[PDB]
RNA sequence: UGAGUCCACUUUAAAUCCUUUAACGAGGAUCCAUUGGAGGGCAAGUCUGGUGCCAGCAGCCGCGGUAAUUCCAGCUCCAA
RNA sequence: UCGCACGCCCGGCGGCGACGACCCAUUCGAACGUCUGCCCUAUCAACUUUCGAUGGUAGUCGCCGUGCCUACCAUGGUGACCACGGGUGACGGGGAAUCAGGGUUCGAUUCCGGAGAGGGAGCCUGAGAAACGGCUACCACAUCCAAGGAAGGCAGCAGGCG
RNA sequence: UACCUGGUUGAUCCUGCCAGUAGCAUAUGCUUGUCUCAAAGAUUAAGCCAUGCAUGUCUAAGUACGCACGGCCGGUACAGUGAAACUGCGAAUGGCUCAUUAAAUCAGUUAUGGUUCCUUUGGUCGCUCGUACUUGGAUAACUGUGGUAAUUCUAGAGCUAA
């Protein structure tokens, strides 16, 4: 469920855009208050979901969304 | 660096007066005459016979028993001959320069096929090419601008897939003859 | 930064390096690049030492001394197997050449033999 | 009623193999399919229509009339010597892998990086 | 609120500069047919929402990760 | 440009060639050899667009690699090889030897002969050499360095060579009277006589040329190569037999043996 | 009869388009061709209603100050 | 040096090739040169010159000829036939448009030659580079960082900001 | 196609310019049914670039002891493919742009008798008069220890070929 650290949620979350990318949606929650980012992948069977901000996650978590929408276009 | 041609040309050449009431009176004339579509299809055959004019002109301004001048002048005399405006007997490069777009329309495939009969009216003719009816040598014509040769000019009639031919009927045909067979049963 | 023979001091040095040279591979054909290594001199600023034993002492030492490793890969060379069983010009080398054992779980056991060079 | 004349008819015995220019007549149909063509090729000259390929028609307007090039090998294994690839998986006896390009240069642009034996553990 | 795509990015940069002080920015992406992908946004209190066709993801995604590195910094 | 040049474009490549313009960007660049850029014909042309073997470069490397194309005695592997003026070009299992004479245009033709023919081959002499221990050598056109010849054969004369040993049997001086090929410019083509020969200190020396049907001609020497004495050849010439009839002429002999074939 | 729809060849490295070819497919054949102008240069309304030196038109001359052949709308016509 | 067919003598002689090179030619060229030709400007009339300007002599260096450079001498060289200086919204040409005959305007643009890879400068390798999808230093712009350090050049193909 | 017209005046004849008139480009507006070709970040910014790709390559004929596969005729070395690596060649070609440049580039014409030149081809390659049945030791790929936050960073120790 909670896959932490890095690079198992990667694999988990194209897993499951590789399923069906029609009903699965991604949702990326920024705190400024608190100061932390959260990305969370369904495809409405399971929910898996990455809480950690480490600065340096920024530009991987957006290269993963911007490969994300690559991928819903093409 | 691609490999492609890049050539070509303007047919045409607009004149320098736009509305010259003589010059729309003689070109509407020609329309009317000829059963043309526009103004250009006057314009063009107009810049055609300008170049051959223009040929004819260079060819009268070189020497006589010059080589160029002579194979020049048997070419362009062989050309006119096998498009058909110029007589065989008439044949000589003082005789080009009176010439006209009447006897350039003459030789239009439209024009042809009104004066050997097949076809009721000029335009009727027209919508027979674009209808693909008729055929020159075993090849269907859909272009009423085909400039007919004659050697060619016999062979024009129509074409096989053609229901004024020998051919199956047109689509009107065979939707009123369903139409009245489901109506009897 | 790895070491450099031959610079003489004891802080960081950034050199020209080429082909023929250490700590460096040219990738071009003769290319040349600025390198950063440390000096020879030894002193508190490192990391690792590489330390060759070179006379075995007293004792035994049960890391390196007694795990006795064999070479790798055997002579190839006639003249190098000629000096290894000291041989004589005329003797045969196909013979004596060194032949390694191969053997494993589901393949055959095999024998790989080099080809004989020179 | 579909009719194949020949013209320009050349003998390469350095190809081992006919050629000719391909001459359809079909009056009444569409342009008739290339495995027509090389069983009609195959009985007009009395040979196997294996090695018969014929390739590239170019349909005449009006629709009575196409001009395709055919060759006609002596075996199989001349025509897999000196045949392309690409026509021979025309017909079947050969298949292309499905690598694409694309990931095929950025497979080559990963084992540059790599130096050593890992050129081939970077891939899968 | 259906809008453009670049009055999209303006909003949500103001939706950020809104945000500076409290407040959470969720970023929807999802699949959209009725090739398109729908992109929502939500402060909690005002939504917008833009649908990014075939034609102009590489005008939109360049800007959009600029927008997103210049905007989202978390913990050392 | 910082170096050599590798690449001809089509564009670029010489106009007896008769390379199309619509199918490709690149023309084949001959490698280099016997012949300079502008003077030979590759041998992919020879055999893809004149002959019509094969239809692909691939076919032609396919064909000069099953070892089949025997370009003067020795079979050369490349499709780039510079085939010139004067060169045998033999195909063993057709059994046909091409000799590259050029047409009475500026082209090459597609000439066949006997292999008795196919067994020597005429090369003119650009310079005599003498080498590093008093040796005269011949330097042909097609690079070919001949040594010990006779003595008689001077700067601008013919050596009738042989393929299988590579010596010389018989040599043409260049004299008055004999005949002449002209090898390149305007008059690429033309077989007559030497009528004139005209010396200049400095500028190039010129040759007047009569044809046999009484049309002489002027010519550089670097474009002359004789083929024989007399009014005699030493080979088989083309039909047209280098003469440049006009194009009235030439529209006159289409025409009236297109009206009499039907 | 196409334009379209669309099985099937052909095309091509694999496709696309062209050509071929079945079956559909047109009477306001709504399956509706626009772009500028109508005082002169410059082809083509002293037509009708409103505005009244205001709006505006006009590349030049000029039109509009309550009967505008020059504006704004309808109809008609002219140039391609 | 390496690979294929595999023979004949009284251990020794043998073929077809591929590869490695002093030197001479041939080809691909490269570069200095000979003559002729380029838009506007006089509110640019004199310009260059012991910091090479124009020549001679003798050398260095260059792949070679040469003030290319060095040492000593001579005071020379260009210009109203427009030098020198400046501008170009000027890469040059084959060519494009308009055209009676004459001209005018454009040419960055698929072919030939020149220059270049943000601005200059230097160099290894290599026949061929002052190469930037090669390096070495400085300036402008910019990435990661553990604050010791490392790495960049789309006037290439796509595409992005301005 | 070697072409005119309106406008100074109460009216006329001249000079004169303005306005039309007709093509080739550059952008824009409206509209657009078919088909064959077809320019396309040049003009202002030769301004700056995230990302992916664009130069690598093995034949019977330069090196094969990575079982990574694989054949049995082995004991007289190497059956046969082949990762990686050493070596040779290419990367100085092609593509993009016109910033700089006005006797400069470049175009026609010339010579190198004033020079080089990889490759290809043709010559030469027992011409010399003084262990050869084949000479030496390093090194990469292989094994094993690592350093750095990090590089297409690399080292120490064993090996082993041209
Ligand atoms: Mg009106
Ligand atoms: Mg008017
Ligand atoms: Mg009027
Ligand atoms: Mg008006
Ligand atoms: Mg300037
Ligand atoms: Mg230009
Ligand atoms: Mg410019
Ligand atoms: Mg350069
Ligand atoms: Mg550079
Ligand atoms: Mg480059
Ligand atoms: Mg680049
Ligand atoms: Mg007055
Ligand atoms: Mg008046
Ligand atoms: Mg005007
Ligand atoms: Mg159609
Ligand atoms: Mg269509
Ligand atoms: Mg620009
Ligand atoms: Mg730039
Ligand atoms: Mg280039
Ligand atoms: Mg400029």
């Amino acid at each position: 469920p909670q896959y932490q650290t890095w690079e198992e949620f990667s694999r988990a979350a194209e897993k499951l855009y590789l399923a069906d990318p029609m009903k699965a949606r991604v949702v990326l929650k920024y705190r400024h208050s608190d100061g932390n980012l959260c990305v969370k992948v369904t495809d409405d069977l399971v929910c898996l979901v990455y809480k950690t901000d480490q600065a340096q996650d920024v530009k991987k978590i957006e290269k993963f969304h911007s490969q994300l929408m690559r991928l819903m276009v093409a | 660096p691609v490999a492609r041609s890049w050539v070509c040309r303007k047919t045409y050449v607009t004149p320098r007066r736009p509305f010259e009431k003589s010059r729309l009176d003689q070109e509407l004339k020609l329309i009317g005459e000829y059963g043309l579509r526009n103004k250009r299809e006057v314009w063009r055959v107009k810049f055609t016979l300008a170049k051959i004019r223009k040929a004819a002109r260079e060819l009268l301004t070189l020497d006589e028993k010059d080589p160029r001048r002579l194979f020049e002048g048997n070419a362009l005399l062989r050309r006119l001959v096998r498009i058909g405006v110029l007589d065989e007997g008439k044949m000589k490069l003082d005789y080009i320069l009176g010439l006209k777009i009447e006897d350039f329309l003459e030789r239009r495939l439209q024009t042809q096929v009104f004066k050997l009969g097949l076809a009721k009216s000029i335009h009727h003719a027209r919508v027979l090419i674009r209808q693909r009816h008729i055929r020159v040598r075993k090849q269907v014509v859909n272009i009423p601008s085909f400039i007919v040769r004659l050697d060619s000019q016999k062979h024009i009639d129509f074409s096989l897939r053609s229901p004024y031919g020998g051919g199956r009927p047109g689509r009107v045909k065979r939707k009123n003859a369903k139409k009245g067979q489901g109506g009897a049963g | 930064f790895p070491m450099k023979q031959g610079v003489l001091t004891h802080g960081r040095v950034r050199l020209l390096l080429s082909k023929g040279h250490s700590c460096y591979r040219p990738r071009r054909t003769g290319e040349r690049k600025r390198k950063s290594v440390r000096g020879c001199i030894v002193d508190a600023n490192l990391s690792v030492l590489n330390l060759v034993i070179v006379k075995k002492g007293e004792k035994d030492i049960p890391g390196l001394t007694d795990t006795t490793v064999p070479r790798r890969l055997g002579p190839k060379r006639a003249s190098r197997i000629r000096k290894l069983f000291n041989l004589s010009k005329e003797d045969d080398v196909r013979q004596y050449v060194v032949r390694k054992p191969l053997n494993k779980e589901g393949k055959k056991p095999r024998t790989k033999a080099p080809k004989i060079q020179r | 009623t579909v009719t194949i004349r020949t013209r320009k008819f050349m003998t390469n015995r350095l190809l081992q193999r006919k050629q000719m220019v391909i001459d359809v007549l079909h009056p009444g149909k569409a342009t008739v399919p290339k495995t027509e063509i090389r069983e009609k090729l195959a009985k007009m000259y009395k040979t196997t229509p294996d090695v018969i390929f014929v390739f590239g028609f170019r349909t005449h307007f009006g629709g009575g009339k196409t001009t395709g090039f055919g060759m006609i090998y002596d075996s199989l294994d001349y025509a897999k010597k000196n045949e392309p690839k690409h026509r021979l998986a025309r017909h079947g006896l050969y298949e292309k892998k499905k690598t694409s390009r694309k990931q095929r240069k950025e497979r080559k642009n990963r084992m540059k990086k790599v130096r050593g034996t890992a050129k081939a553990n970077v891939g899968a | 609120v259906l809008l453009e795509s670049e009055q999209f990015l303006t909003e949500l940069t103001r939706l950020f500069q809104k945000c500076r002080t409290s407040g959470s920015v969720y970023i929807t992406l999802k699949k959209y047919d009725g090739n398109k992908c729908l992109l929502r946004a939500t402060d909690g209190k005002k939504k917008i929402s833009t649908v990014v066709s075939s034609k102009e993801v590489n005008k939109f995604q360049m800007a959009y990760s600029n927008l997103l590195r210049a905007n989202m910094d978390g913990l050392k | 440009a910082r170096g050599p040049k590798k690449h001809l474009k089509r564009v670029a490549a010489p106009k007896h060639w008769m390379l199309d313009k619509l199918t490709g960007v690149f023309a084949p660049r001959p490698s280099t050899g016997p012949h300079k850029l502008r003077e030979c014909l590759p041998l992919i042309i020879f055999l893809r667009n004149r002959l019509k073997y094969a239809l692909t470069g691939d076919e032609v490397k396919k064909i000069c690699m099953q070892r089949f194309i025997k370009i003067d005695g020795k079979v050369r592997t490349d499709i780039t090889y510079p085939a010139g003026f004067m060169d045998v070009i033999s195909i063993d299992k057709t059994g046909e030897n091409f000799r590259l004479i050029y047409d009475t245009k500026g082209r090459f033709a597609v000439h066949r002969i006997t292999p008795e023919e196919a067994k020597y081959k005429l090369c003119k002499v650009r310079k005599i050499f003498v080498g590093t221990k008093g040796i005269p050598h011949l330097v042909t056109h097609d690079a070919r360095t001949i040594r010990y010849p006779d003595p008689l054969i001077k700067v601008n004369d013919t050596i009738q060579i042989d393929l299988e040993t590579g010596k010389i049997t018989d040599f043409i001086k260049f004299d008055t009277g004999n005949l002449c090929m002209v090898t390149g410019g305007a008059n690429l083509g033309r077989i007559g006589v030497i009528t004139n020969r005209e010396r200049h200190p400095g500028s190039f020396d010129v040759v007047h040329v009569k044809d046999a049907n009484g049309n002489s001609f002027a010519t550089r020497l670097s474009n002359i190569f004789v083929i024989g004495k007399g009014n005699k050849p030493w080979i088989s010439l083309p039909r047209g037999k280098g003469i440049r009839l006009t194009i009235a002429e030439e529209r006159d002999k289409r025409l009236a043996a297109k009206q009499s074939s039907g």
